[PDB]
């Protein structure tokens, strides 16, 4: 029973062990957003004659 | 090092922890003795085993 519970205590320890990490990398990565319409900012103005 | 501290202190929470589950790998006579000063008994077998 003594050994059983010594293999035990070292076995946990062996498996506290660390395998790797897993992130996601994202920082700098914005969203765009879409201008339907181009602004031109123009004005025809003419003579009420036409001249 | 840093590291060999932080290994050794969680490695050794994990082997008390695991010997006093169920039956108690020492015996009670030997906690009696430990637990004279004042300590729970966890802390006793611990300072020991350092």
């Amino acid at each position: 029973e003594d050994m059983a519970k010594i293999y035990g205590a070292v076995a946990a320890v062996s498996k506290n062990v660390n395998s790797s990490v897993t992130y996601e990398v994202k920082r700098g990565t914005h969203e765009l957003i879409k201008v339907p319409t181009i602004p031109h900012n123009l004005v025809l103005i003419q003579s009420d004659n036409g001249k | 090092t840093s590291g060999s501290i932080i290994n050794h202190a969680n490695n050794l929470n994990k082997v008390i922890n695991h010997v006093f589950a169920d039956k108690p790998l020492i015996s009670e006579t030997m906690l009696k003795i430990l637990t004279i000063d004042g300590t729970t008994g966890k802390d006793g077998y611990r300072n020991w085993l350092d």
